[PDB]
């Protein structure tokens, strides 16, 4: 017949004249009963028409659709720790998602190819229930139901065909420690199909150096144990009569620097074969070539292995390719940061050929740089002559400064408070620039610290450091412990090695005091100044002007500036008066920041952070008190407060401060507390012994995101500050601090929070061993 | 978002929240209303409307996303030029922010990444639409660029002349000599290269770009 | 100033004795760029210079350069192999 | 909100990208010139409708 | 509440607990920890009053089959290699053909023990672990290894007489396939879902009959060892694919009769017509030999680990892997008797010769039953 109209029933997502034009019984076209046949499969061919029943009221069409399309939502129950995206990655596989035809028939074909992934996690007990939940005018929400019943467990390795080694040998290919007993438990020894091909491997490298080059892992059968979860497995190999490098034949085009290729291949004939070593010793090649230019160095081993004598022959075959490459080189993810910055962070120059070692040098200042996030680059050939090679450094950089604060004493108090901040590479030009200081009532401070650390072509570290301490301690007076301390330090940092790096400084120390807490430990220093103030007040003055030179030197073999994870970098710092300062005296002072792999992945790392310190006079007086050593609170030691691990002083028998106030901030004095008044504070100690021992570990309940930023790290803190010249006649019902066994000790965690404004550290340790004086905050909230 | 609703009270709703400034809960609209209504006789509008969301909202992944959606949604449409320009506007914003301005601190010579990606869809509105409203903006921010170009690659020059690498100085100023004329950062690049010439030694080599800003001393 | 350490400032781009030898003067550009390739700088108002230039400075002692310009007609044959010495 | 001197989100945004302007090209002749352009600088410079800045439609 | 709060897996009970005849142990006289919880093939034999049964810690042991008193007993746990001083761990399990007692191990040795004492009249390394129980028929060692190769080793010193390749798993998709001599022609099971029946002289294959499919888009059974093993009434083949997927073919061309490729049956035994079985819920089926006539069933056990179906006291015996032993009604599941004797699980088939019911568990090893 012909049609008189249609009825467009149930589209959902298709047009009404969309159907007309898919249908081929489009209104006024002759339409016979095949077209109608012909029209169920096409609206089929839709993909959104579920039912199809093209029907007529004589010529009058109507055309009955139940329809596939929009999902509503897919909702996901049971969606543990293999996660619901992956889960729909298969639901993506299989054609549906939100907005998409359902196609409810194919239910079962995701519940298959669900337990089908199931099946590649590791586990395959599981069941997937997909659920169709109506929503409006087709809308289905896809409840998901994932009955995970358990993954695969790695038990036994059973392998035949071992020649001379033991199978158990290769078990290890995994390291466990783990145990559970349900009370024991710290995890277990999973299954995945990579552990076992990286096993797999690291038996075919197990065998390789050995000398077995007819090694093959023949056929290999993991078990079909009736639980889904017990694996065992049937490897069959053959190790087959370990060879020998019976001698290298290194040929073509070896570039005219086929002895220095020689001395990668100097050899021993008949050592057994190490086909990594030869792997290696092709990659030596490699990299000398491309220290030689020659960025496509196409090296090709051979080792024919010479099965009569159980040896083998090592032919070569290298390609080195053109020496010049380095045309030029690009520079990306540099947005917000100076390109000379990163740039001068470089040693392959532009319009070169290729030093392969000079851009992962390079790259590793930019590595310990800190303010990157990644660096990487893309040594890509610009196509044509072959000496078009733009290296293209597209690195990820990472936000620069920090503010740091005090606690309390503001709006209910003066004009009072705490500041200080840091900007280190200054707005994009790499400029360190840390400033601190406080404007109270007691104190007014000021410190600066800016670096020009690239002042030369060198890399010279001009850096200068400035400061101005107008200390009173001004409760009711500035007779209790005046003290004006200003000057300079301009410091210099100077390549020697780039990983061994000098230093040097001078200090102008002008401290101008007066009438001095009568506490006696800081008065025998006046008295080893041969100065003799009166020991029951605070009246006398002291003004002294230090010219002391510093000096130091950096060592620098450690991975990364803001989170590494291998390596070491030694920090010596010391100092020594001169002759027309002051006072003559030294004082030097050791850190060191080694990162030692517990985890060969780096996942737990030993961060070994300890402080050592001893300073005295150059004959006659001794350190200053100032100078002398502390810990405490914010220190390596947490859980206490700051300077509270030291030695203590004791104040002398005291009457005038000129007026300490009543019954309030007492030295023994006037209001009260007198006859030798023990001071509970650390005044510290002339050497010091302090560590922390810090361990690196991720968090899986915050995603990986940041949690390789956030360095979580338990400790254990021990340590000692002592003064080795404490007395023992003048402290003798006052501890004797000459000994370095005053060593303090607490245990706990550092919460290291990498915010927008930086690494955020808190800590929570509990002391266990203290002493007298040892003042403890459990908690240390540090910024 | 919104839930399954007339589709005109949602885009009333949308573009109130529009004019009320309040752009994710016109997003809260625009989106939702083209989840369920993508056959929408706004949902091109929409699209235009969700950018006109997101950038006021500084969305700029977003916009391109819903620029890339009216790609699909209207690969034919009028206000292509519009995308075209908001392809260009969103790269420039996505490029380099900073307060650092009144500092005389500015970011124009760091990196030009997306700056080179808005260069490319402003020149393409220009060419692919030389009439719109959005070509006559685009061109000053493509005089823009082309500068923010200069003072990225003057400063590269400049690097390898503290660097020494006098090839790579050359180089540098021949990618600012090649790519843009209208610049005196390539006019003050034309002394910077004959004095890599003369550190080479090729003084001969140097003078004749000194006629060159004998030349160029217009 | 009274320094002996300095890191070097080095810079390739050039041609060897070798380099010289495989060409002469009436080689067309490509017959150089055959085992020599382009330099990485050439003159580009100019005829065809190829400036393969050595540049490198020891740490406090002296300066060095090999700057080899190799100058081409318009048909891009070779008309000079210009080697020069340091300063 | 600024709940105390109600001094709201102030001085601030610009729009001197519009406001730039192109500087001296080469007037150089042969033997001096060598080619200028390369990449994406190939612009109409048209005022084919103007309304620029943020008189511009971004909506 | 989080100590608890850890995932979790679902069974089923053993209901319908009778002891219609009382039933207990015939004795108990264990060889120690036999197979122990790994997944082994191995399992005893029982003849002539003499438990030939043993361990994969390495006691091969001879016991007296009315207490099992120790008629001899050896180690086979080796002493050297690559590795010294190490146990047994037999793959296959007991053959006692004539005076040698062979036995397939993990260590890919088919040995031979002098049932006189147990001292070893030969062992051969064969191609791979032991898959199957080493079938030793006709001077021949018929094994399916574990890399899917018929082998035959002449049985009084094992002399190899051929290795040929067989229905190859993708992995070791641990079926025993055990290449029995059926009228002249060797008929191989296989674990990708084939069957085989291959020349008993030299292993040259009449036919084989693909049945079911390997693991992977139509994966099959890791939660059972289907008997593989096509066991051999006339002419009729009768055996699983590794789907559990039973089919009735012919001997010489492997032509179906009938098939339970939707079937999915764990063990198997064909009492006349009635083929008593497990099913992959671990129920308890009679099947027909001219179709899958269910003759009955019974869920009695479900999620109840079991063995393989057996005929004594005149009753279905079944023991498990759970420990418990069932007896049910030759005809429609009548719970007879129920013997709890272990608690370490059954996974070994129950050998009713002897007058007994001789099972050794994998850690309750030999637990032989009466009633």
């Amino acid at each position: 017949f012909v049609v008189k109209d249609i009825h467009f029933e149930g589209l959902q997502r298709v047009a009404v004249g969309a159907a007309l034009l898919s249908m081929p019984v489009r209104t006024g076209d002759t339409v016979n009963d095949e077209d109608i046949s012909n029209t169920i499969r096409a609206l089929f061919a839709t993909g959104n028409f579920e039912d199809v029943r093209v029907l007529r009221d004589g010529d009058t069409l109507l055309v009955q659709v139940k329809e596939r399309p929009t999902i509503a939502s897919i909702t996901f129950s049971g969606n543990k720790s293999v996660k619901d995206d992956m889960l729909k990655q298969n639901l993506e596989a299989s054609g549906v998602r939100v907005g998409e035809s359902l196609d409810r028939t194919t239910i079962a074909d995701i519940e298959k190819g669900l337990e089908d992934f199931y099946y590649s996690v590791g586990k395959y007990s599981a069941s997937v229930k997909a659920v169709v939940t109506p929503l409006p005018r087709n809308r289905v929400d896809l409840k998901l139901v994932f009955q995970e019943g358990v993954s695969a467990e790695i038990q036994q390795i059973n392998i035949v065909g071992n020649h001379a080694f033991t199978t158990d040998e290769l078990i290890s290919h995994f390291q466990l420690r783990d145990e559970v007993p349900w009370w024991n438990v710290v995890g277990d020894r999973k299954y995945q199909k990579q552990k076992l091909a990286g096993d797999l491997e690291t038996l075919r490298s197990y065998y390789l150096d050995r000398g077995y080059a007819r090694f093959n892992i023949d056929s290999t059968q993991v078990s079909l144990t009736p639980d889904k979860k017990g694996i065992y497995v049937t490897v069959n190999i053959t190790e087959g009569d370990q060879y020998k490098l019976s001698g290298v034949e290194v040929s073509g085009n070896l570039a005219g620097h086929s002895a220095e290729i020689e001395q990668l291949t100097k050899i021993e004939p008949g050592e057994l074969y190490n086909g990594t070593k030869v792997t290696k010793m092709e990659d030596d090649i490699k990299k000398l070539l491309g220290r030689y230019g020659y960025a496509y160095p196409r090296v090709q081993s051979m080792p024919e292995i010479n099965d009569a004598d159980k040896t083998v022959k090592l032919r070569v075959n290298v390609d080195a390719g053109n020496r010049f490459y380095v045309r030029k080189i690009r520079f990306e993810g540099n947005d917000t940061s100076k390109d000379a910055v990163l740039r001068r962070e470089m040693r392959q120059m532009e319009g070169a050929w290729l030093g392969s070692d000079l851009v992962d040098q390079g790259k590793e200042r930019l590595n310990r740089l800190g303010f990157f996030e990644t660096v990487d680059t893309d040594t890509q050939r610009v196509p044509g002559s072959p000496d078009q090679v733009d290296v293209v450094y597209k690195v990820k950089e990472r936000n620069t400064g920090s503010f740091n604060f005090g606690i309390g004493y503001g709006t209910e108090s003066g004009v009072s408070f705490q500041a200080g901040v840091q900007q280190d590479n200054w707005l994009g030009t790499g400029y360190a620039v840390g400033i601190n200081g406080t404007k109270n009532d007691y104190q007014t401070y000021a410190e600066l610290s800016v670096t020009n650390p690239y002042f030369t072509v060198d890399g010279v570290s001009l850096g200068g450091r400035l400061f101005y301490n107008d200390f009173q301690a001004d409760d009711a007076d500035l007779s209790d412990y005046t003290n004006k301390s200003y000057g300079t330090d301009v410091t210099l940092g100077f390549p020697i090695n780039e990983y061994n790096s000098l230093r040097a400084g001078l200090g102008y120390v002008h401290n101008s005091l007066s009438n001095m807490q009568p506490q006696v430990a800081m008065w025998r220093y006046l008295y080893s100044m041969g100065e003799h103030p009166s020991t029951s007040d605070q009246d006398n003055s002291f003004k002294t002007d230090d010219f002391t030179f510093n000096y130091g030197w950096t060592y620098n073999k450690l991975d990364r500036g803001y989170f590494p994870t291998d390596g070491s970098r030694v920090n010596l710092t010391g100092k020594v008066t001169i002759p027309g300062s002051d006072n003559e005296y030294y004082k030097v002072t050791l850190d060191t920041a080694t990162y030692v792999p517990i985890d060969d992945d780096h996942k737990w790392v030993v961060l070994g952070r300890t402080r050592w310190g001893y300073g005295d006079g150059l004959g006659g007086k001794e350190m200053p008190f100032y100078e002398n050593f502390y810990a405490g609170g914010s220190s390596t030691v947490r859980g206490f407060q700051s300077n509270t691990i030291g030695p203590k002083a004791v104040y002398f028998p005291h009457q005038a401060s000129n007026y300490d106030p009543d019954y309030d901030y007492e030295c023994a004095t006037q209001d009260g507390a007198k006859d030798l008044c023990k001071s509970d504070d650390a005044v510290g100690g002339n050497a010091m012994a302090v560590a922390s021992l810090e361990f690196i570990t991720p968090t899986p309940f915050i995603s990986d995101k940041y949690a390789n930023s956030v360095r979580t790290s338990f400790f254990w803190d021990m340590g000692t500050v002592w003064d080795t010249n404490w007395d023992s006649s003048q402290y003798s019902g006052y501890p004797d601090y000459s000994d370095p066994s005053n060593i303090r000790m607490s245990a706990g965690i550092a919460l290291q929070w990498m915010s927008p404004l930086g690494p955020l550290v808190f800590s929570y340790a509990q002391p266990f061993k203290k002493y007298d004086g040892d003042k403890a905050e459990q908690f240390q909230f540090n910024i | 978002e919104v839930p399954d609703n007339p589709p005109n009270e949602i885009y009333a709703t949308a573009q109130q929240k529009l004019q009320d400034g309040n752009w994710r809960q016109a997003i809260t609209q625009l989106e939702a209303l083209d989840n369920r209504y993508p056959f929408g006789p706004y949902s091109q509008q929409v699209q235009l409307d969700l950018i006109y969301a997101y950038y006021k909202n500084a969305d700029l992944p977003l916009a391109q996303a819903a620029i890339d959606r009216f790609i699909r949604l209207n690969p034919t449409h009028p206000n292509i030029d519009y995308v075209m320009y908001m392809r260009g506007l969103t790269n420039m914003a996505l490029d380099d922010s900073a307060l650092q301005g009144f500092f005389g601190v500015d970011r124009s010579d760091r990196d030009p990444q997306h700056a080179r990606a808005a260069f490319s869809d402003f020149s393409k509105l220009v060419r692919g639409y030389p009439n719109s409203q959005y070509t006559t903006d685009a061109t000053k921010r493509l005089v823009f660029l082309k500068d923010r170009l200069a003072k990225y690659e003057y400063s590269v020059a400049e690097y390898y002349t503290e660097r020494g690498a006098w090839v790579a100085v050359v180089n540098r100023v021949e990618g600012m000599l090649r790519d843009y004329p209208d610049t005196q950062a390539t006019r003050d690049a034309l002394p910077l290269m004959e004095n890599a010439y003369r550190q080479m030694q090729m003084n001969a080599q140097a003078e004749k770009v000194a006629k060159i800003i004998a030349a160029n001393s217009s | 100033e009274r320094v002996v350490y300095r890191p070097d400032i080095n810079q390739g781009n050039y041609l060897t004795a070798n380099d010289v030898s495989k060409i002469r003067v009436g080689m067309t550009q490509q017959q150089v760029a055959y085992a020599l390739g382009t330099p990485l700088m050439s003159d580009p108002f100019g005829t065809n210079t190829w400036f393969y230039v050595f540049r490198q400075q020891p740490g406090h002692e002296g300066v060095t350069q090999q700057t080899l310009t190799l100058t081409f007609n318009s048909s891009g044959v070779l008309t000079n192999i210009d080697n020069k010495p340091a300063l | 909100c600024s709940s105390d001197s109600r001094y709201k989100r102030q001085v601030s945004g610009d729009e001197a990208y519009l406001e730039a302007a192109p500087l001296a090209e080469l007037h150089a002749p042969a033997g001096m010139i060598l080619p200028v352009t390369s990449g994406d600088y190939a612009i109409p410079v048209t005022n084919g409708s103007g309304a620029v800045g943020k008189a511009l439609d971004i909506r | 509440l989080f100590n608890s709060e850890e995932d979790v897996v679902k069974m089923s009970p053993l209901p319908t607990v009778e002891n219609q005849f009382t039933p207990t142990t015939a004795w108990s006289t264990s060889v120690g920890s036999g197979i122990g919880n790994f997944y082994s093939n191995l399992h005893p034999a029982l003849a002539d009053n003499v438990v030939y049964a043993a361990d994969r810690a390495g006691l091969v042991k001879a016991l007296n089959a009315d207490d099992g008193k120790e008629i001899w007993s050896v180690s086979l746990a080796e002493k050297d290699g690559w590795f010294s001083k190490e146990p047994a761990l037999l793959s296959g399990g007991v053959t006692v053909s004539g005076g040698h007692v062979y036995i397939g191990s993990e260590k890919a040795q088919v040995y031979a023990l002098n049932t006189s004492d147990g001292t070893v009249a030969w062992q051969t390394k064969v191609a791979g672990e032991a898959l199957s129980r080493p079938v030793v028929s006709d001077g021949l060692v018929l094994i399916h290894t574990s890399n899917g190769q018929l082998q035959a080793l002449n049985e009084a010193d094992g002399a190899v007489k051929w290795t040929v390749n067989l229905d190859m798993p993708s992995l070791s998709l641990r079926g025993e396939s055990a290449p029995t001599t059926a009228f002249g022609a060797a008929v191989v099971g296989g674990d990708n879902g084939r069957v085989s029946a291959v020349l008993m002289e030299q292993g040259q294959m009449i036919w084989q009959q693909r049945i079911s499919q390997a693991t992977g888009s139509t994966e099959i059974d890791r939660l059972s060892d289907v008997d593989t093993t096509p066991v051999v009434v006339n002419g009729v083949v009768f055996a699983l694919a590794y789907n559990g997927n039973l089919t009735a073919l012919d001997l010489r061309s492997g032509q179906i009769m009938w098939k339970r490729e939707l079937g999915s049956v764990n063990d198997f035994i064909v009492d006349g017509n009635r083929i008593y079985l497990v099913d992959q819920n671990d129920r308890v089926m009679a099947l027909t030999i001219d179709g899958g006539v269910t003759l009955w069933t019974q869920s009695d056990l479900l999620h109840r680990l079991l063995t393989s179906p057996v005929l004594y006291n005149g009753n279905l015996v079944v023991g498990d892997s759970e420990g418990y032993l069932h007896w049910i009604n030759v005809e429609d599941g009548r719970f007879v008797a129920q013997q709890k004797v272990d608690s370490s699980g059954f996974q070994t088939e129950p050998v009713a010769a002897d007058g007994k019911l001789l099972i050794q568990a994998k850690d309750g090893t030999v637990y032989s039953i009466t009633r």
